[PDB]
């Protein structure tokens, strides 16, 4: 299947309470593998998955050096934007950044990303051609001009198509037991009478990986999207995910409903019925 | 400035079985800014041994965090998650239902 | 691994 590597950075100012807090996390598909917190004691990039713990001191010293450089810069970025938007020094603001690469089933480069958001709003982003930038406001355009003059897109492109994919492939092979695997969902249904003529049927999908999944309810074979309560896919905390979908059924019509489950770990789509 | 309310789900890692070790989770997602308070409660009192995941966010820039603690469910003990954020005029409490 | 060059806004 396809794969991806992504780094997420969050910088938050706190006027009158020291310098901004900076948090960095790295992911391969839906598995986190590293982190850095500017408020933590170690002041080092740290492992968050067993397969990356085997990397030597050269790796950890190198990622620590680079991550602190990211921190210092994104700490300063908050000051730069406050100026661009002429905002007061009293308020707390947020800068977010994300970059990474996607690889196809053949493990070759598919797409690359590098974008920012200020206080939850898109600020600047590299376009799909990996050569131009998207800037929504005047401020963003100032950054856009600086980056065009410094030929940032070109340097970035070399990372996205080369370095990024090379490391992703390495991680996929070193942690193949967990990254190249799939945990099919374990399923079941629950039935609960809400009254004397209506009951709730809930379809469960548990302990699955990756997170991508499709859960649906049908009545006589027709979709019941508007009558189905579907919760967001959630982390179990052990590396797997969970999700459920429910529909309220008139007592006596249970047999008309079917739950359908689609997941990469299933040899074939599942069709469940309460009976 | 943008402000998005957190979605809240309280649940256990494994299906709940009285007397068997497990983990109680409270997942908060879709919120902004990142400033947030999350507590897990046992019969109304705050549990002190609670950890949380490293701050991360979704494609639409909204934040998400998983707060969790080890616990052994009983037939009588009740649990819940209490959340406060700028979008909430009052702390929001969601009770654990072993069926959700 | 991280990108070694860090652009500035």
């Amino acid at each position: 299947g396809s794969h991806s590597m992504r780094y997420f950075f969050t910088s938050v100012s706190r006027p009158g309470r020291g310098e901004p807090r900076f948090i960095a996390v790295g992911y391969v598909d839906d598995t986190q593998f590293v982190r850095f917190d500017s408020d933590a004691a170690s002041q080092r990039m740290e492992p968050r998955a067993p397969w990356i713990e085997q990397e030597g001191p050269e790796y950890w010293d190198g990622e620590t050096r680079k991550v602190k450089a990211h921190s210092q810069t994104h700490r300063v970025d908050l000051g730069t934007l406050r100026g661009y938007y002429n905002q007061s020094e009293a308020g707390s603001h947020t800068v977010q950044r994300m970059y990474g690469c996607d690889v196809g089933s053949d493990w070759r480069f598919l797409r690359g990303y590098h974008q920012y958001a200020y206080d939850g709003k898109d600020y600047i982003a590299l376009k799909e051609d990996l050569r131009s930038w998207t800037a929504a406001d005047m401020a963003a355009q100032t950054t856009k001009h600086k980056w065009e003059a410094a030929h940032v897109a070109e340097q970035l492109r070399a990372y996205l198509e080369g370095t990024c994919v090379e490391w992703l492939r390495r991680y996929l092979e070193n942690g193949k037991e967990t990254l190249q695997r799939t945990d099919a969902p374990k399923t079941h249904m629950t039935h609960h009478a809400v009254s004397d003529h209506e009951a709730t049927l809930r379809c469960w999908a548990l302990s699955f990986y990756p997170a991508e999944i499709t859960l649906t309810w049908q009545r006589d074979g027709e979709d019941q999207t508007q009558d189905t309560e579907l919760v967001e896919t959630r982390p179990a905390g052990d590396g797997t995910f969970q999700k459920w979908a429910a529909v309220v059924v008139p007592s006596g019509q249970e047999q008309r409903y079917t739950c359908h489950v689609q997941h990469e770990g299933l040899p074939k789509p599942l069709t469940l019925r309460w009976e | 400035m943008i402000q998005r309310t957190p979605k809240i789900q309280v649940y256990s890692r494994h299906p709940a079985e009285n007397g068997k070790s497990n983990f109680l989770n409270c997942y908060v997602s879709g919120f902004h800014p990142s400033d947030i308070e999350v507590d897990l409660l046992k019969n109304g009192e705050r549990i002190e041994k609670v950890e949380h995941s490293d701050l991360s966010f979704s494609k639409d820039w909204s934040f998400y965090l998983l707060y969790y603690t080890e616990f052994t469910p009983t037939e009588k003990d009740e649990y819940a998650c209490r959340v406060n954020h700028v979008t909430l005029s009052q702390p929001k409490i969601v009770k654990w239902d072993r069926d959700m | 691994a991280l990108w070694g060059f860090v652009p500035v806004l």
